[PDB]
């Protein structure tokens, strides 16, 4: 038991990992199932102990890459895993294994999941950093203050629609 | 604003880890390709209708402790540091909202930055009034730009300094009446359950297709291999091929034309957040009946709520 | 505004000769359209069921009461491939005929006049545009007024010159220390408070926060002189 | 007079009425 194995029983047969449950189950029954015909639950026969049907790690493979004339390193991230099943930082989506983990925020260059964005610093280097949503600055508000422009500049934008 | 980011792939849903299904996939081609191709375009609109709509100013502004605001009370709809920063209002907009390849990601703007979004719209709108939209944050007090509203829709500045106190028990109350009416009437976030209606509700008629026969002898691979002769499963199996492929074709093309109305409702969402809020719209019910002044927005699951000021 | 507006022009041509990724726009319009294409083609190669991928290789080789089933799994099987193919082409070109409905809206309320919309003319308070070709879309020169400095001053309601109380016009009253003067929120000029940049409403015991100073009445020295 | 503007005659506008403007330049002279 507790790993990614084929279990075969009398009623049900599949392939799913037999996790703890604290459900509670019939001595008649043989198995359970979810709501969308989906084998979620198994039973022993003729032994008290109830064991769920878990998913093994599964899920795309996602590289970031830089330019191929920037730079070549990149890193291993795969989606709805963690850092046991499978430089190393756990994420929402998945884990990072090629990121060190940075506490500063920066500018987010590369979007990976969940606030969590990567960049290329100094020799570049691909890290692991919550991104930032923009400059800190305090207002200075006051009941007889007030702050008129002086000096104006002329900028154009352009925005571009098919 | 965007939807529930979910990747069906187009392997592990139609076989399940089996040799001879996999050999009829690759007769088809890029067939499997497009399929996968089509789900992940969907994941990346919901991330560009996301940060077009919410990520708008590139400063982030905060609070003062100074909370002289013309007498206003706005502790139901400032986050709380303390507790995920949530008002009291966002409290009742979480709780109130409810296996073969089917990878469920989290998106990168989670629920947690929209509150600071939010909060330097809110903080922007009060001490910098409309400055920081277009130019530098220029401070003003909010007394003096609840006046310049007036003015917009032909209304003398006159009648705030007389009814400041009358003006800050109407408005004050009014924020109270929309949290008992979200947590006694459940039907009113009607709209924010609709986006789980055609993303849940449609993946569990997803995998309720693989146990139909589709016109063939059995519905499971494994039965048809292990009976039928290996020159005669092929023809049951790809019975089973052809009907779960026009499942996965009836799901992304039930999802994409929903995520057209979702991306023609963030492109008005995104003018409501920016027109309305950051400024003063012209356009008569635009932000609702009746004179509009000012708007907060708020933070929602896969959405957004808006807190219009009329007159 | 004749060394900054011209000056802005050139940024804009240095932008697009430096790199492509300020029409990205339109370039996913493109690569969208012409992958979609040739992979159209590519369905073609593809078995769909049969024993070839060629119509004439099936009816030339196989019985014709043998050969008429594996054209038929080849034919239905390139029709769902055409209706992928349609299916896939008019959502998108639903998309591009909304942003032509936004695009109408722009070339005749942003270019054809001065809107008053934050975020429909570009970043800024908006003066004018000016539309410019492009392949399968459209470029727009969304002129915007964006301040550069600033300065914080005493700012006040407004004023109490023998107990009526005076509310501005157009902007706001600033003082530098000594006098106040009327100004806007967008311009500083040290204007001398008159009779005709004000108006009499209520009094001063109402408004919270109200100043003292005398009003500039250019009646009185009219009538000395 | 501050209030209001002088656009054309009062013999072409249909429906209109008589007053009295009270112009503040009156009690600046006999002051």
């Amino acid at each position: 038991k507790n790993k990614c194995v084929n279990f075969n029983f009398n009623g049900l047969t599949g392939t799913g990992v037999l996790t703890e449950s604290n459900k509670k189950f019939l001595p008649f029954q043989q198995f359970g199932r979810d709501i969308a015909d989906t084998t979620d639950a198994v039973r022993d026969p003729q032994t008290l102990e109830i064991l769920d049907i878990t998913p093994c790690s599964f899920g795309g493979v996602s590289v970031i890459t830089p330019g191929t004339n920037t730079s070549n390193q990149v890193a291993v991230l795969y989606q709805d895993v963690n850092c046991t099943e499978v430089n190393v930082f756990q994420t929402r989506a998945g884990c990072l294994i090629g990121a060190e983990h940075v506490n500063n925020s920066y500018e987010c260059d590369i979007p990976i999941g969940a606030g969590i964005c990567a960049s290329y610093q100094t020799s570049q280097s691909i890290i692991a950093y919550t991104m930032s949503l923009g400059a800190e600055n305090s207002v200075a508000y006051s009941n007889n203050s007030i702050a008129i422009p002086t000096n104006f500049t002329i900028s154009v934008t352009t925005e571009i629609l098919p | 604003v965007s939807m529930t980011k979910t990747s069906v792939d187009c392997t592990m849903y139609i076989c399940g880890d089996s040799t001879e299904c996999s050999n009829l996939l690759l007769q088809y081609g890029s067939f499997c390709t497009q399929l996968n191709r089509a789900l992940t375009g969907i994941a990346v609109e919901q991330d560009k209708n996301t940060q077009e709509v919410f990520a708008q100013v590139k400063q982030i502004y905060k609070t003062p402790p100074i909370k002289d605001f013309g007498g206003f009370n706005f502790s139901q709809i400032l986050p709380d540091p303390s507790k995920s920063k949530r008002s009291f209002i966002e409290d009742l907009l979480f709780n109130k909202v409810t296996f073969n390849g089917l990878t469920v990601l989290p998106p990168l703007l989670t629920d947690e930055m929209i509150a600071q979004y939010t909060s330097a719209l809110l903080a922007g709108t009060i001490t910098s009034g409309w400055t920081f939209g277009a130019g530098a944050a220029l401070q003003i007090p909010f007394a003096m730009q609840m006046a310049y509203r007036f003015n917009g829709i032909g209304v003398t500045q006159n009648v705030l300094y007389e009814n400041q106190k009358l003006i800050a028990n109407q408005f004050n109350s009014a924020i109270g009446k929309i949290q008992d009416s979200l947590s006694s009437t459940a039907s009113a976030l009607g709209k924010l359950q609709d986006v789980v209606n055609q993303n849940a509700q449609a993946l569990n008629t997803l995998v309720k297709q693989l146990s139909s026969n589709f016109g063939a002898i059995s519905s499971v691979l494994n039965d048809i291999l292990s009976r039928l002769d290996p020159p005669e499963a092929e023809v049951q199996i790809d019975r089973l091929i052809t009907g779960r492929l026009q499942s996965l074709q009836t799901y992304v093309t039930q999802q994409l034309i929903r995520a057209a109305e979702i991306r023609a409702s963030a492109n008005l969402a995104a003018t409501k957040m920016s027109e309305c809020v950051l400024g003063q719209s012209k356009r008569v019910d635009f932000c609702g009946k009746g004179y509009h002044l000012m708007s907060f927005p708020q933070s929602a699951p896969h959405g957004v709520v808006f807190l219009h000021v009329t007159y | 505004i004749a060394n900054q507006f011209n000056s802005a022009i050139g940024k804009i041509q240095d932008s697009l000769s430096s790199t492509a990724s300020a029409l990205g726009k339109l370039q996913d319009v493109v690569n969208q359209n012409a992958q979609a294409l040739n992979t159209l083609v590519k369905q073609l190669s593809s078995n769909f069921g049969a024993i070839s991928s060629v119509l004439n290789d099936i009816l030339s080789r196989l019985d014709p009461p043998e050969a008429e089933v594996q054209i038929d799994r080849l034919i239905t099987g390139r029709l769902q491939s055409l209706q992928t193919y349609v299916t896939q082409q008019l959502i998108r070109a639903a998309e591009i005929r909304a942003s032509a409905n936004l695009a109408a809206t722009k070339m005749s309320e942003c270019v054809l006049g001065q809107s008053k919309r934050v975020d429909f003319c570009g970043k800024g308070y908006h003066l004018m545009s000016f539309p410019q070709s492009a392949p399968h879309g459209v470029v727009f020169l969304h002129v915007t007024y964006v301040p550069a400095q600033e300065k914080n001053f005493t700012t006040a309601p407004a004023i109490c010159h023998d107990g009526k109380a005076h509310f501005p016009r157009e902007g706001v009253f600033v003082s530098n220390g000594t006098h106040w003067f009327v100004t806007q929120r967008n311009f500083y000029e040290p204007q001398i408070i008159t009779t005709d940049n004000t108006f009499v409403s209520g009094n001063c015991d109402v408004v919270i926060g109200i100043v003292n100073n005398t009003v500039y009445d250019p009646l009185q020295p009219e009538l000395d002189s």
